[PDB]
């Protein structure tokens, strides 16, 4: 499936 | 040396004594491993994505060498889906945006115009797919999950929508949903002759 890692602490 | 991005940008790195496969993801302030043994002191952090938030340990001060460039800084490890290479580290082996030249230092923020609004997106190199905030786009649509650190959301799929990115046209999939931020991905940076270079 797709990934959409966008990440913040 | 510059890394296209019609592929996921997956490196090997060396980290701890051992090596690993990670995605350089411009769309991450942090650099997230999957659970793995490091030693020395750490502390539990949290951290958000879409999806939601996880648990992670955060390592400071973690040598860890990326392309034949070293880094030393924060690696956290929790339950992330894929190893991601963050900005923190990104920036340290001088990597850049260019399709002019796109530093690292902050959130790559920059407008883009789509179905007649102007918003404000990230350009986000660990993300296949570009993902929008809520919006009530016209047109054919189709349901989808897309997932990321924390888990999936469920997302609407527009097909063939034009997006102007730095004043350069694009065309492609749209995806709108409850995304936390609204990310650029490498369906529209590819069309726009993005890459990443250091």
């Amino acid at each position: 499936k797709a990934r959409v890692l966008a990440e913040a602490m | 040396p510059q890394i296209t991005l019609w592929k996921r940008p997956l490196v090997t790195i060396r980290i701890g004594g051992q090596l690993k496969e990670a995605l350089l993801n411009t769309g991450a302030d942090d650099t997230v491993l999957e659970e793995m043994n490091l030693p020395g002191k750490w502390k539990p952090k949290m951290i958000g994505g879409i999806g939601g938030f996880i648990k992670v340990r955060q390592y400071d001060q973690i040598p860890v060498e990326i392309l034949g460039h070293k880094a030393i800084g924060t690696v956290l490890v929790g339950p992330t889906p894929v190893n991601i290479i963050g900005r923190n580290l990104l920036t340290q082996i001088g990597m850049t945006l260019n399709f002019p030249q796109i530093t690292l230092w902050k959130r790559p923020l920059v407008t883009i115009r789509i179905g007649g609004q102007l918003k404000e997106a990230l350009l986000n190199t660990g993300a296949d797919d570009t993902v929008l905030e809520e919006m009530n786009l016209p047109g054919k649509w189709k349901p989808k999950m897309i997932g990321g650190i924390g888990g999936f959301i469920k997302v609407r799929q527009y097909d063939q929508i034009p997006v102007e990115i730095l004043g350069h046209k694009a065309i492609g999939t749209v995806l709108v949903g409850p995304t936390p931020v609204n990310i650029i991905g490498r369906n529209l940076l590819t069309q726009i002759g993005m890459t990443l270079n250091f």
